[PDB]
């Protein structure tokens, strides 16, 4: 079978980004030893090791949706993957408010129409299980108390 | 009392001006400095929280009762919507 | 005019899913980073990224050899799923301004970049030249506004929408990591477009519409025909629980309705518990199956069911912002049926920027 490739964006500190960029544009396999990525079983934490120097990483959710588009003639572009995550290196914390481009900054706060967390469904599933495992349930919409 | 050219031209100019503004906004390479003020809703129209009493049996012999209060209007809506639907499933 | 990849026009399941559940409809076009169970990345620990520069230039030199061996004209290259990898070719990125657009391309579909250039009054030097796309001189503005004299505007143009794009240079810190089961791979990016508000050219159907139910029935029929084509036994035969694995929300009465014509169930003897193909039934050819369902209809259906989920999760203003209403409003405005209030609540920005596509008389 075929599995859709999973592309994400890696953001590095600027000096480390310059060393990684020089090693990528060089093209040797020396970069392969120099740059490693360890993703922790949290799923939202990691180390990126540039030249064997550890950097602390967080995999965050991006507010917009990006799409990689490949081409052979620079006139027709074929969509290859959807990018929604970024492993910035240096829950609410794992959500990025800004977009990658310069015009998109504070997009989630200003350029996004109010949208719901769809979280609440999981919380309701937790309450329903407790109700069904009980015997007697008493409910009242309340006031200030 | 125009019901024709006035409406059409007004719509056209709002379209062109809006488009121009959008073009100016997106192609900006100006750096933007890093919550936007919004109306804050009350705990629902009624301003009412939800409290649930649960009766369970512990190991050996016991009959403890748990009173749990849900102050989140979002959890409330989804909870009681299901309860009202169930009241009608029978 | 738009020629999608052969995985896209044949509606392969990895790229065009048969069924999307609720947690997969909430993560529509935002696929999370999945953990592998088997493979090299499934073992926990540090993993080296691998620089592909020799792979990119080897594949580009090989494709140029293929093009010059075929007479030197323009060629069609995306014939396999392995052509749609990010490991080769010139990648650009495309960011969207809206959170949830009314229409959005699936993986494997093609789009074009058109540079609309309105000449200056009288003499003009020529279109400011651009790295990507082809230039066209537009007297009649494609979008809602009109181009200024001497203004070039790039745009994504395909069958789904048409949207103004704006080329920005990438940040100096961001690279692109393509992870697969075997390892990590890194490219740099230099070009990233920002896509403005889309102008929809395809109408998203409504829920329980006639076009909606027709697309569901035709998609199920195309999947059944392609399972019959994949069958190796001579009286081609399929199993029902393959279709029940693909479409699990379907009642089995509908699947048996699709299999009633073109197949019959064998209970006993040979081919038992199989749905063999009827001997008088001619299985349709590849071009007929391609003419049954279009990929843009699948994208419109996916937009409808994703918007159905978002509205369902959020308990009339929101209903107006649903893509069936907004696509109907914009296409009706383009024929001149009706006008749109350009300031309203269907505005995907939430501020004065951007349009709202809801009908006004």
């Amino acid at each position: 079978p075929h599995e859709l490739e999973s592309q994400f964006i890696l953001r590095l500190p600027p000096e480390y980004a310059s060393t990684v960029r020089r090693a990528v544009q060089s093209g040797h396999v020396n970069l392969k030893d120099r740059l490693t990525i360890e993703l922790h079983p949290d799923g939202r934490h990691g180390i990126v090791r540039v030249d064997r120097v550890p950097l602390a990483s967080k995999l965050v959710d991006l507010p917009c949706v990006m799409e990689s588009l490949k081409t052979i003639d620079k006139k027709t572009f074929y969509k290859t993957a959807d990018i929604c995550q970024m492993l910035v290196s240096t829950e609410k914390k794992f959500i990025w408010n800004h977009g990658i481009t310069l015009p998109l900054k504070n997009v989630r706060k200003r350029r996004f129409r109010k949208t719901a967390k769809k979280d609440v469904e999981k919380e309701v599933k937790r309450l329903l299980s407790t109700d069904a495992e009980a015997v007697s349930t008493r409910w009242e919409i309340i006031a200030e108390d | 009392r125009f019901s024709v050219a006035e409406h059409q031209e007004r719509y056209k100019e709002e379209c062109q001006r809006i488009f121009d503004l959008q073009n100016k906004v997106l192609s900006s390479t100006e750096v933007l400095s890093t919550t936007a003020s919004v109306t804050s809703l009350n705990s629902s129209a009624t301003g009412r929280c939800l409290k649930i009493y649960r009766t369970f049996r512990d190991e050996e012999g016991k009959e403890y009762v748990r009173c749990e209060t849900v102050r989140k209007p979002a959890v409330i809506d989804a909870y009681v919507r299901i309860r009202t639907t169930k009241d009608e499933e029978f | 005019i738009i020629q999608h990849s052969i995985p896209a026009v044949e509606l392969r399941q990895p790229f065009f899913p048969t069924h999307m559940g609720p947690i997969k409809l909430r993560q529509f076009h935002r696929p999370p980073l999945k953990k592998y169970s088997f493979g090299a990345l499934s073992q926990p620990g540090p993993h080296s990224v691998q620089p592909l520069l020799k792979h990119i230039k080897k594949k580009a030199k090989m494709r140029e050899q293929e093009r010059q061996a075929s007479g030197g004209g323009e060629m069609f290259f995306m014939r396999t799923p392995q052509d749609l990898t990010g490991k080769d070719g010139d990648l650009i990125l495309a960011e969207y301004s809206e959170e949830n657009g009314p229409l959005m391309m699936q993986v494997g579909m093609a789009t074009k970049i058109k540079n609309y250039y309105k000449r200056k009054p009288g003499k003009d030097p020529g279109a400011p030249d651009c790295k990507y796309g082809e230039t066209v001189y537009c007297h009649t503005s494609p979008f809602l506004g009109s181009l200024h004299p001497g203004q070039l505007l790039q745009a994504f143009e395909n069958n789904l929408f048409r949207a103004p794009i704006y080329l920005h240079k990438m940040p100096e810190t961001d690279f692109l990591i393509i992870r697969t089961r075997q390892g990590y791979y890194i490219r740099e990016l230099v070009d990233i477009f920002v896509v403005g508000q889309q102008c929809p050219l395809f109408e998203v159907p409504g829920p329980n519409s006639k076009r909606a139910n027709t697309h569901i029935r035709d998609f199920l029929q195309v999947f059944i025909y392609r399972l019959f084509w994949k069958s190796k036994d001579r009286p081609r035969r399929i199993r029902m629980e393959d279709i029940k694995k693909a479409f699990p929300s379907h009642s089995e009465s509908s699947i048996r309705k699709r299999l009633k014509l073109c197949a019959d169930f064998k209970r006993t003897g040979m081919d038992s518990n199989w749905w063999v193909l009827k001997s008088d039934f001619r299985l349709p050819t590849e071009e007929e199956i391609r003419a049954m369902v279009s990929p843009e209809q699948c994208c419109a259906y996916y937009s409808m069911i994703a918007a159905e989920q978002r509205l369902k999760d959020a308990g009339d203003d929101e209903v107006r912002t649903a893509p069936w209403n907004t696509t109907r409003a914009f296409i009706a405005a383009m024929k001149g049926k009706c006008l749109l209030e350009v300031t309203g609540v269907a505005d995907p920005t939430g501020c004065g920027e951007g349009f709202s596509y809801v009908k006004i008389p």
